[PDB]
């Protein structure tokens, strides 16, 4: 009975994975087996999506979240996002799923059969949470792996066929990226943009050059930091600043994952570059802009002078000015004038929307895109009735941008809760009062009265 | 010792009548800025063009409101999610017109309340306490983020955030129902269970401990004098309260472990309010409540209305009237 | 040596036996086509 | 030792499910209210009373099933099975809304029985009956909302129907017609409920995080013995924490648990009173000074007036279907609508 | 303590229990299924079948408009259905 | 009420000849109309141009008349404006524009007829609701 019961480990069954905090072998098996489940789900889900995929329908009408990730990397797709060969999706699917068996085999082996603690079987693999040197080394290795992984995306984009570029001339297309952006004024200018409207911090990245460039920086930085922590041990200010325990390390990562979860939420909701609207559906801003475009086009066809049409409020019915003067679509969509999209930028001039391009240069593909995007706005119900909340049943649709943003907000919020939980516990644990107040030396009893 | 250590000891001193602390160093100025701006705006601010359509809504007492109708009005739809500090306006008058005080109040307040959460952790650590009171506060805090930040983000405008006012709140709730059928959303149904159940369990626990208070007073004095602050013994017989409540239902539907009982009291409303906050936060991204409009049809194909279709009729009346001058195009997409 | 028919026995069966009956009714309903 | 004392003995025997004299009232009424609801949501329509489907058998789900109120033309009839409307015909009874009064009245008496059960058990164990007293607030709510409110109106039609979505319709009816959010009696009830929930969470969290270390494990739950005399957490440290965080703190445990009774109980009582007002259409609908001003000054706008536009939209768009017996015919052109929508 | 009944853990694990209820539970389920599938539930409670909500060409609801002629009204609507 | 062959009998052409659909065809045209048309035409309105609906009285007054199966199948092959004056296959899905409107690719002549039957049968069941917009929801 090596832990495995409350009386010896000190934890109840509902907190039983805490019985592993000091069993490095059994703990390794939990992590590898869990990784197996992650790889498994990436495997099963792709195949499920592939089985259910109808290449005639848009990806965003079919409840697909993983195939749009593979399409974005360049595989399986042609001009305009049209699917040309589904075989790469199959490959991606099967190879993960096969991989999950070897991961699961290793996890179940280490969790059940192998040594419960690695420290006696090998000084390299075993560890103590309190070894500040061993810990930074493990961190340093995983850092290197991350930088390598980052550079793999650079490899795909520069040497192995490129990436899907929604901005690419002529409706979008896969494109090899040959001049990534290395100017650190651009790459790190993204980190210093404010997160508010019309700036959007790193969510505003709108071209594959900046994307590929930034992953070159991140990969090199991760590799340098991997080496750094492999060779160094933490300095005194860092030693005095942190809690050095297994659970405190968990709380740190929980915090980080929370932060990343919230950013991803906003990435999928606002960004139409690394989440192409061809695959993911229009953004909220994009759909709302597309509606004003749609009715500009309709009314102009009937002979309306869209630039001088005074609306009910006194503001223009179709066109007004943003607060800094740019010409923008009218109505409630005035909140979305920061939107940028390949179907709309051809009408942009130095002052915003150009009345002469509006009068003359609107192609049928833009009228098509804007009708398509407006009738696929990311609104819909939990049971996938597409539309506003007062719509009748008919359209079976929820935008994958809605699906991805809602789920990752929920996940990011619960991991912040997990951060606070485990951080506070880790501090209390380290100070010696996570199990309660010592009756024989209750601290408050030794303090002066407040009044 | 040196001046910096003297300051650090004062900041973290457990002898201050109010604990300051490092979270308190951020919390105090941001809460004071939010509070002073709110009180002045609620009393005196001139009308605010919330919807960006040159149709100012009067929110303040001096401009003809009372306690129930007055509000700090959300900032203009023309601003969207843009940052609008005082220094971006061309004049205080322009900043007042477009609802600038709303942004200043909510950012200072969200920041200050987040440190309030942290400050609860901090004092719990200086006192030798277990740390999770702050986890409980995260449920009201998350709910506040949902209505002041997350929901404006999803809809693209702080003008769709909740007003700082009594009737403004109701306005926010009614418009939210029309556009998301929040009543039909299970996270809100979880929040109702959370707070109904919280109130019930609050009444239950209060009534049960009071019912089993040990006789310690005469009938002329308040029984509250039967408890002395800091006494070691308990003032009620939990076994007697179990013996009553076990028989009221059955023996095992009743708690006899005080620690399990109180963790249940913490967990129930915290979880429910987490869910309803998650409900607002995900309806920010237009994943709405169940839509059963015309879900029942007969052998010919006639719509057989349910109560869901009646709810939709009321939702439609809110939809077509809200922000009556603000829409030019037939779909209200955000 | 326990009784088998008690007040408790009536309690659980006053609920249980209609519950299972109702379930089969609702189960059968999922196959009603208009 | 007469026959009465012997029946008293058996009713008060210690058994898994205590009966008592109050059981004679409680168990039949609570079972029939329950069963009536389950029966009605499973098998019974609202087609002739409301023009609605309302059971599983018709294809409704758990959110839209209901035992709906009787038709408006029934007035406040008791709708007895042997009464003049159904004349003993059970099928007709279901079709006319008999299950609604069946559930409402048996439930009213089951609630009485449950409160009597709280007095009866309290008296036998020898504790003060504060849990019975707290239960007055649920009773006040049930009677004001399900009995008094329809008695003030034209018929039982306008009482709440027993269903999840049916209750939502009731909520929204109360906004559009009664402006119930504006009512100070509902506001006090809101404060009592949200305050009760606050008190619930803050007290549980405070006890869990000021416990003494009474055992050696990490699950702190095993370090409580219900027979122990000592307090299981520190009132002195809790008090200090809150005095310094919030400025005030409880110091008296008895007052603290009385306050937990008082707050939600008073809240519900206060909302009960406002519903009695609404039975008469004695609403807090308007603010006269603002209507006088708005009528005169077309640039005066507040959130008060914006909400009345919302109320007028609810009434016009929902009345024809919600009140079918009135035969409202509203041509498109009279429907209130803003621009575009 | 125990008020003298047999513990539930005891009963549901006992063989004699599952001998008795391997039959009663599925039989009660079958009977409820039969209740609906024979069309019997419609007739006990008076619930419209998918074909008997409206007459073939009427779009108006058969709403009762009188308190004492009520049952008379519901019968007249049921025969204009034929 | 039930779905009789009387209901499922719709004008085949403008010369008054009728055709009578089956239950399977009607359900087919509803599934296909959902899949291909409902995103703009839910309930017989037209979200991207509310002025034109799918009401039978509206299809009647189109040039050429569209209130019959052949006229509707023709519209789904070569759509025109309301007055016949202009082909709009470039911005309206059709067989003629199945390259830019890919959901039309897999459709066949029997599928178009099913959709047309649905559009023509549906107002005989829903009345005003079909093409009436949210007033009738
Ligand atoms: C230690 C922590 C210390 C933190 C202290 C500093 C905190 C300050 C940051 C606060 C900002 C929060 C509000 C952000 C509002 C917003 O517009 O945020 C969204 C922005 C994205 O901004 C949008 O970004 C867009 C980028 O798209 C543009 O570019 C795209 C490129 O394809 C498209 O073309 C698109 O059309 C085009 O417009 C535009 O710029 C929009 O106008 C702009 O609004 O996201 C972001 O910056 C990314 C991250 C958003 C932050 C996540 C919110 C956190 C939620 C708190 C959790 C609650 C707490 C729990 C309680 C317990
Ligand atoms: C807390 C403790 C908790 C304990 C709860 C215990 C629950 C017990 C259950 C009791 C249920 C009582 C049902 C009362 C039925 C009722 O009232 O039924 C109503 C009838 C009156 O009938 C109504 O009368 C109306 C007025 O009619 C009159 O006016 C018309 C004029 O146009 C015609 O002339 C008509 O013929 C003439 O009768 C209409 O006809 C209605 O359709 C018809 O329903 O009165 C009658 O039965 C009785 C009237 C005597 C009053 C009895 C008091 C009960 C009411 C208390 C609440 C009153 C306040 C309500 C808020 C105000
Ligand atoms: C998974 C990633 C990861 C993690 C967990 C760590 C963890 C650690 N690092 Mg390492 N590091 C990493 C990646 C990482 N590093 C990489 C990729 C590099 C290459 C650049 C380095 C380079 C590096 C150096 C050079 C040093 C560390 C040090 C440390 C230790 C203390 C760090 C600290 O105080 O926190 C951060 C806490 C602070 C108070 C720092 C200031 C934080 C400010 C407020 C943030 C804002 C500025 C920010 C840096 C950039 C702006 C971005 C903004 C717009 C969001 C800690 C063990 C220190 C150490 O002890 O080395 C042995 C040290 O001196 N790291
Ligand atoms: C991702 C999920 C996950 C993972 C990976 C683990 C992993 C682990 N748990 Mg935790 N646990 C989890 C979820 C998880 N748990 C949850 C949700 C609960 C709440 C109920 C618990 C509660 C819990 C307690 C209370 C305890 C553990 C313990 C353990 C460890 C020893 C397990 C053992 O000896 O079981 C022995 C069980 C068996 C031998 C039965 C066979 C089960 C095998 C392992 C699964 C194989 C199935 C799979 C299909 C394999 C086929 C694939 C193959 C072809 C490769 C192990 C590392 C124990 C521990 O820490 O020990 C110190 C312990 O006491 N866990
Ligand atoms: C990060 C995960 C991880 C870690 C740290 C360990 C660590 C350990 N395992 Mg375990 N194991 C794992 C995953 C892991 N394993 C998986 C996935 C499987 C299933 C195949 C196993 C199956 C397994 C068995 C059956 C045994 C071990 C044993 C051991 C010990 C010695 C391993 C050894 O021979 O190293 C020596 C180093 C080498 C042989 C160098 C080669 C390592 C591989 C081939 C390099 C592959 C790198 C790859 C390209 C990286 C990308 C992977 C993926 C993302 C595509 C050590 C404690 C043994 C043990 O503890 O004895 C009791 C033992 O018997 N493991
Ligand atoms: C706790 C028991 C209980 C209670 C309080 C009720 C109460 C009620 N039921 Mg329910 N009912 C019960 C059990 C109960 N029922 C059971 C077990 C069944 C299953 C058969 C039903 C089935 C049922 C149906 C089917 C219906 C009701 C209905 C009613 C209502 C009207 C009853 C009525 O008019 O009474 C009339 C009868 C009396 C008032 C009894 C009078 C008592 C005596 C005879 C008076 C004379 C005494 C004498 C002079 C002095 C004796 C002194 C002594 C020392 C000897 C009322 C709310 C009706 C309803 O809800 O309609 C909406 C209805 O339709 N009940
Ligand atoms: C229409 C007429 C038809 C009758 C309908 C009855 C409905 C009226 C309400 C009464 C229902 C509840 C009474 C339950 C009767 C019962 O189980 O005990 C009756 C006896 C005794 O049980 C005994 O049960 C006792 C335990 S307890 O009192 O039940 O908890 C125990 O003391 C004793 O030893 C044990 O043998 O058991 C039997 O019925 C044997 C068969
Ligand atoms: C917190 C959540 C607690 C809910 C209970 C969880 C029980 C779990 C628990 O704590 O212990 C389980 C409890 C004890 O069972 P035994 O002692 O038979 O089991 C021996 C066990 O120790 C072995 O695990 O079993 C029951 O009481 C089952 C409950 C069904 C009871 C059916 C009776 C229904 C009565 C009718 C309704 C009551 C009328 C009320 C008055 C109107
Ligand atoms: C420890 C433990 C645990 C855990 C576990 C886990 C976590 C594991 C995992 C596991 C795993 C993770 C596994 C894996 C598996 C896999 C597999 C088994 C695979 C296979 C595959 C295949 C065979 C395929 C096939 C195919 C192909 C190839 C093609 C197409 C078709 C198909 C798909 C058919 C638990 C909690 C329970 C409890 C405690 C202890
Ligand atoms: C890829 C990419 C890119 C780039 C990016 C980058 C380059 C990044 C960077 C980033 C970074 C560079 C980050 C950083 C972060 C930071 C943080 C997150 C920090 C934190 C800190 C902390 C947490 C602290 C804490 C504390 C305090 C405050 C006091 C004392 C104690 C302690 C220490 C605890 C871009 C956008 C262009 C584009 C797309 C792609
Ligand atoms: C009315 C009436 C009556 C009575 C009746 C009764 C008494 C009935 C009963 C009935 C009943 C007594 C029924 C029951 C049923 C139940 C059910 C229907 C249940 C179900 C449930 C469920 C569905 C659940 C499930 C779940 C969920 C959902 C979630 C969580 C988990 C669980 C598993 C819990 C008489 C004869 C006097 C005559 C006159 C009229
Ligand atoms: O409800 Mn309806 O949707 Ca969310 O925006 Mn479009 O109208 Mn307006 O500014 Mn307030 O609010
Ligand atoms: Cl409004
Ligand atoms: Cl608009
Ligand atoms: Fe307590």
């Amino acid at each position: 009975a090596t832990n495995r019961d409350q009386e010896s480990s000190g934890f109840a069954w509902w907190a039983g994975n805490a019985r592993l905090i000091n069993l490095s072998g059994k703990l390794l098996g939990a992590h590898v087996a869990h990784a197996g489940l992650i790889v498994f789900w990436a495997g099963a889900m792709t195949l499920f999506e592939l089985a259910h995929f109808i290449p005639e329908k848009p990806m965003y009408e079919q409840g697909l979240i993983l195939i749009p990730h593979i399409a974005t990397l360049g595989w399986g797709v042609g001009p305009g996002g049209e699917v040309v060969d589904t075989f790469p999706f199959f490959v991606v699917g099967v190879v993960h799923l096969i991989s999950s068996a070897v991961l699961g085999f290793g996890g179940v082996y280490h969790a059940i059969r192998g040594p419960e603690t690695l420290e006696e079987y090998s000084s390299f693999f075993g560890y103590d949470w309190k070894d500040k040197n061993k810990m930074t080394t493990i961190l340093g290795f995983h850092l290197i792996v991350l930088g390598i992984g980052a550079l793999l995306l650079v490899a795909k984009a520069m040497f192995f066929g490129g990436l899907y570029d929604t901005w690419a001339p002529g409706g979008g297309d896969v494109r090899v990226i040959t001049n990534p952006t290395l100017d650190p004024r651009v790459i790190f200018g993204y980190l210093l943009k404010s997160p508010f409207g019309g700036e959007g911090w790193i969510v505003s990245v709108n071209n594959l050059e900046d994307v590929v460039g930034g992953h070159i920086w991140i990969g090199l930085i991760c590799i340098a930091g991997g080496i750094w922590h492999i060779l160094t041990t933490p300095f005194g200010w860092a030693r005095r600043a942190f809690i050095w325990s297994g659970e405190a390390y968990l709380s740190y990562s929980l915090g980080a994952l929370s932060m990343m979860g919230f950013i991803a939420t906003c990435f999928v909701w606002f960004n139409n570059t690394v989440y192409p609207s061809e695959f993911y559906g229009p953004t909220g801003p994009e759909a709302s802009q597309a509606q004003a475009m749609t009715f500009l086009i309709r009314d102009q066809k009937l002979g309306a002078n869209v630039g001088s049409a005074q609306g009910p409020t006194g503001l223009g019915k179709y066109l007004m000015r943003s607060p800094t003067g740019e010409i923008i679509f009218g109505g409630e969509t005035m909140r979305f004038w920061d939107f940028r999209g390949p179907w709309l930028e051809p009408l942009r001039g130095p002052n915003g929307l150009d009345l002469n391009k509006i009068k003359n240069d609107i192609q049928p593909w833009q009228e098509r895109r804007a009708a398509e995007y407006m009738t696929h706005a990311p609104l819909g119900s939990l049971n996938s009735v597409g539309g506003v909340a007062t719509e009748i049943n008919s359209v079976n649709f929820v935008s994958p941008r809605s699906w991805l943003a809602t789920s990752h907000f929920v996940l990011a919020f619960f991991f912040l809760v997990g951060h606070l939980w485990h951080a506070g516990r880790a501090r209390a644990a380290a100070a010696g009062f996570e199990k309660g107040i010592d009756r024989e030396s209750e601290p408050v009893l030794s303090m002066p009265s407040l009044d | 010792a040196n001046l910096w250590e003297r300051f650090c000891n004062w900041v973290t001193s457990t002898d201050n009548r109010l604990y300051v602390g490092w979270f308190g160093v951020i919390m105090i100025p941001t809460l004071l800025a939010a509070t002073i701006c709110f009180v002045i705006a609620f009393i005196a601010a001139p009308p605010v063009d919330i919807d960006g359509i040159r149709e100012p809504v009067s929110g303040s007492l001096l401009y003809g409101n009372n306690i129930i109708t007055g509000a700090v009005v959300p900032s203009s739809n023309a601003i969207g999610l843009h940052f609008y500090p005082i220094w971006e306006a061309a004049s205080l008058d322009e900043w007042l017109y477009n609802g600038g005080p709303y942004q200043l109040i909510i950012f200072h307040f969200l920041l200050g309340a987040s440190c309030y959460m942290g400050r609860q952790w901090e004092l719990s650590y200086r006192l030798g306490m277990r740390p999770w009171i702050c986890v409980a506060y995260s449920a009201p805090l998350a709910s506040a983020f949902a209505v002041f930040l997350i929901y404006p983000i999803g809809q693209g405008s702080f003008s769709d955030g909740m007003p700082l006012g009594i009737s403004g709140t109701f306005n926010f709730m009614i418009v939210f129902q029309a556009e998301h059928n929040i009543l039909m959303h299970p996270f809100h149904q979880l929040g109702v269970a959370g707070v109904f159940g919280g109130a019930l369990f609050c009444a239950m626990h209060g009534s049960l401990v009071t019912s089993s208070l040990i006789r310690e007073t005469t009938e002329t004095e308040s029984a509250n004098y039967g408890y002395k602050f800091g006494q070691e013994e308990e003032t009620y017989n939990i076994v007697a309260a179990h013996g009553y409540f076990g028989r009221l239902i059955f023996q095992y539907a009743s708690f006899n472990n005080s620690r399990s009982l109180h963790f249940f009291l913490a967990a129930w409303p915290v979880v429910g309010v987490w869910f309803t906050a998650l409900g607002i936060s995900t309806m920010a991204f237009n994943l709405n409540g169940f839509n059963f409009n015309h879900s029942v049809i007969d052998a010919k194909g006639n719509v057989i209305n349910t109560w869901a279709d009646i709810i939709n009729r009321a939702n439609l009346g809110m939809e077509v009237m809200h922000e009556r001058n603000a829409h030019n195009f037939p779909l209200d997409l955000a | 040596s326990y009784p088998i028919f008690t007040v408790r026995w009536v309690a659980v069966h006053t609920l249980a036996v209609p519950t299972i009956f109702f379930l089969g009714a609702i189960a059968a309903m999922q196959f009603i086509q208009r | 030792r007469g026959w009465f004392d012997i029946l008293d003995d058996w009713l008060k025997r210690d058994r898994f499910v205590f009966v008592g004299w109050s059981g004679i009232l409680l168990f039949p009424c609570a079972y029939l209210a329950l069963g009536g609801w389950l029966t009605g949501t499973t098998f019974v329509t609202s087609w002739y009373t409301h023009g609605l489907a309302s059971s599983y058998l018709e294809g409704c789900n758990f959110l839209t099933v209901a035992v709906s109120t009787p038709a408006n033309s029934m007035g406040h009839s008791l709708l007895l099975l042997w009464g003049p409307e159904a004349q003993g015909d059970f099928t007709r009874w279901c079709q006319l809304g008999g299950l609604w009064t069946f559930i409402a009245l048996h439930g009213a008496f089951g609630l009485i029985g449950f409160m009597l059960r709280q007095f009866e058990i309290a008296r036998l164990v020898g504790v003060r009956p504060y849990n019975a007293i707290a239960f007055s607030a649920p009773i006040a709510v049930f009677v004001s909302v399900f009995l008094i409110y329809p008695l003030g109106q034209s018929s039982w039609f306008f009482a709440p129907s027993f269903g999840v979505a049916a209750i939502f319709r009731f909520l929204l009816f109360f906004q559009g017609f009664h402006n119930w959010t504006l009512n100070p009696f509902h506001m006090m009830g809101v404060a009592g409920v949200l305050g009760g929930a606050l008190l619930c969470a803050i007290h549980g969290a405070t006890v869990e995080n000021t416990l003494f270390q009474d055992g050696e494990g990490a699950s702190t739950f095993r370090a409580f013995n219900p027979t122990q005399a000592e307090e299981t957490y520190s009132m002195v440290t809790a008090n200090r924490f809150w005095s310094q965080i919030f400025g005030i703190a409880f110091s008296n445990k008895r007052w603290l648990h009385f306050f937990m009774l008082f707050v939600p109980v008073t809240g519900l009582w206060m909302s009960a009173i406002g519903v009695v007002g609404l039975a008469l259409n004695l609403r807090s609908y308007d603010f006269i000074s603002q209507e006088i001003r708005a009528a005169e000054d077309p640039e005066f706008e507040t959130f008060y007036t914006k909400n009345l536009l919302l109320n007028e939209g609810i009434r016009a768009w929902m009345a024809p279907q919600d009140q079918p017996h009135e035969n409202f015919v509203f041509p498109e052109e009279v429907l209130p609508r803003g621009n575009a929508l | 303590g125990t008020t003298g009944e047999r513990p539930f853990s005891d009963i549901i694990t006992s063989v004699r229990y599952w001998v008795i209820h391997s039959i009663t539970i599925p039989a009660l389920f079958i009977a409820g299924w039969l209740f609906v599938s024979t069309g019997l539930a419609y007739d006990v409670f008076g619930t419209p079948r998918p074909d008997s909500y409206y007459a073939q060409e009427q779009r108006s609801i058969p709403l009762v408009t009188d308190r004492f002629e009520a049952k008379q009204q519901v019968e007249t609507f049921l025969e204009q259905l034929k | 009420a039930e779905l009789t062959p009387e209901v499922l009998t719709v004008p085949l052409n403008s010369e008054g000849k009728t055709i009578t659909l089956t239950e399977k065809q009607y359900l087919e045209g509803k599934r296909l109309f959902q899949y291909a048309c409902a995103s703009c035409h839910v309930g017989g309105i037209t979200k991207t141009n509310p002025s034109l609906d799918l009401r039978t009285e509206t299809l009647a007054l189109a040039t050429p008349p569209r209130d019959n199966i052949e006229g509707l199948v023709d519209y789904m092959k070569n759509p025109t404006t309301y007055d016949g004056e202009q082909e709009i296959a470039e911005v309206h899905p059709s067989l003629r524009s199945a390259d830019i409107f890919p959901k039309m690719r897999n459709l066949t002549e029997k599928d178009l007829v099913a959709i047309a039957g649905h559009i023509l049968v549906e107002p005989k069941i829903l009345g005003d609701k079909w093409g009436g917009g949210k007033v009738y929801y």
